[PDB]
């Protein structure tokens, strides 16, 4: 199941939804909460949705008329003259998924830096590789992150540590050693908490 | 028990000669003046006081009150007879059904044959083609009821009850008469709902197709057919 996007949402509407259908290999590219962009086609399939006002029947178009006792009326009618309600709702049969905004351009079932490496074209690496090796990519990675917010730099370092995070361990006995670092933002009306925030889910 | 046609000529006669000084102290004919007035299609209720009835026929009152039903019926007969002896004008068809029912009239005098007798089935409901509709007002002589107190021994039976109304539904269309039309023959078919529900009709029914043993499946229309307003009101005890 996927809904619309909430950039292309029109005033006053709620996400619409469709459910898409993926086949053989395509089968399990799409994971809950990725933007993904589906390449296929639209098809309608037959649906059981009733108790409206009765439309759209499909009868045989053999003249057909049943003998006394043998009425084509009622339940007897209906099914002799075959007929059936004509309901359909639109799905989507993707025979293609893929990311909307790519991460890499190299290509896209574990990870090791070995293999990001390699997901990555030439260019990407070598820009990956340069900032590594920046001096003052803390402040500048800080600068880059929160461009619009003045002040605050304690906050923004510990926000992007937040996201590097740590290591988690697992201990001998079974205890797991946890590597994620949460931060709270406690402060006073208009100070850039939800700012913050917003910038993150950005 | 009782003979349905003189019931019938007993009505026709109260309705034609029964009078009263309500204009002022002129003497009007009470009903024939609105027969008048509904058969040039100018009024559509008709309230038949029972006290008015009681004056010279009390003995039809309680035949009334005791079935109210058939008298019902009675009543709309009796009064559909004698719309086209009291019409001195022509309609001006103020409506859509005047429409239906003026075409309907009009074939059917075409196609006549007077002598020759058509089935019973090849008619006219008399509820398609009526455009007035007949009520009781009860006569004073019946005490009213109490909600509780209506029961299985007063079912068909006139009775007046009074309270407070607690809940109205909106007013909706209901289907009196389910008017069809066919996909071979261009007759229309007709089926009365008496029930709750109704299955729709599917083959039709016409002479013609019968006699071409065509398949002649008939479709369901809301142009030609008859609805009714209709509400439901739920009424509390005092
Ligand atoms: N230090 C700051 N630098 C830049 N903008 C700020 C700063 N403090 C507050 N603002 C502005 O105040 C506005 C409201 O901030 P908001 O994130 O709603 O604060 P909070 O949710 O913490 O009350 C934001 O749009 C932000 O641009
Ligand atoms: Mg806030
Ligand atoms: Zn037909």
């Amino acid at each position: 199941r996927i809904q619309e996007t909430q950039a292309e949402l029109p005033r006053g509407s709620i996400p619409r939804s469709l459910e898409v259908i993926l086949r053989a290999e395509a089968v399990e590219s799409a994971q809950a909460g990725d933007k993904c962009d589906f390449t296929g086609t639209l098809i309608v399939v037959p649906d059981v949705s009733k108790l409206s006002t009765p439309g759209a029947r499909a009868e045989t178009n053999s003249r057909v008329s049943g003998v006394d006792g043998y009425e084509t009326e009622g339940i007897r009618g209906l099914r002799a003259l075959g007929v059936r309600d004509l309901s359909y709702r639109l799905v989507f049969l993707a025979c293609c998924v893929a990311p909307t905004n790519p991460r890499f351009g190299g290509k896209e079932e574990e990870q090791t830096a070995e293999s990001i490496k390699n997901q990555m074209t030439v260019k990407e690496w070598e820009k990956v590789f340069e900032m590594s090796q920046d001096k003052n990519l803390y402040h500048n990675l800080c600068t880059s992150l929160f461009p619009t917010i003045h002040g605050n730099d304690e906050v923004k370092r510990g926000v992007l540590l937040m996201l590097f995070g740590g290591v988690p361990k697992t201990t001998g006995e079974g205890t797991s050693l946890r590597g994620d670092i949460n931060v709270c933002i406690v402060g006073d009306p208009s100070t850039a908490k939800s700012q913050f925030l917003k910038h993150v889910e950005e | 028990l009782k003979d349905y046609a003189l019931e019938k000529e007993k009505v026709k006669k109260f309705l034609q000669e029964f009078y009263q000084d309500d204009e002022l102290g002129k003497k009007q004919f009470k009903y024939g003046n609105q027969l008048v007035r509904l058969a040039h299609r100018e009024q559509v209720a008709l309230y038949v006081d029972l006290d008015d009835v009681a004056e010279d026929d009390p003995e039809l009152v309680d035949s009334i009150c005791e079935n109210a039903r058939r008298y019902a019926k009675l009543f709309a007969d009796a009064v559909q007879e004698l719309l086209p002896q009291y019409k001195e004008r022509e309609v001006v068809n103020k409506d859509v059904l005047d429409v239906y029912i003026e075409h309907r009239l009009m074939m059917e005098q075409r196609s006549r044959d007077p002598g020759m007798v058509r089935s019973p089935q090849n008619q006219y409901p008399a509820e398609l083609m009526r455009r007035f509709e007949l009520y009781f007002q009860g006569p004073s002589s019946n005490k009213p009821r109490v909600i509780r107190e209506v029961r299985a021994d007063s079912v068909g039976k006139l009775v007046t009850v009074r309270g407070i109304v607690t809940r109205v539904s909106e007013v909706k269309p209901k289907m009196v008469v389910a008017t069809y039309t066919c996909d071979q023959c261009g007759a229309e078919t007709y089926q009365p709902i008496q029930s709750p529900t109704f299955m729709p009709l599917i083959m039709c029914p016409s002479q013609e197709c019968q006699t071409n043993r065509s398949g002649g499946r008939l479709y369901l229309q809301t142009r030609g057919s008859r609805f009714i307003k209709f509400q439901e009101m739920k009424m509390q005890e005092h």
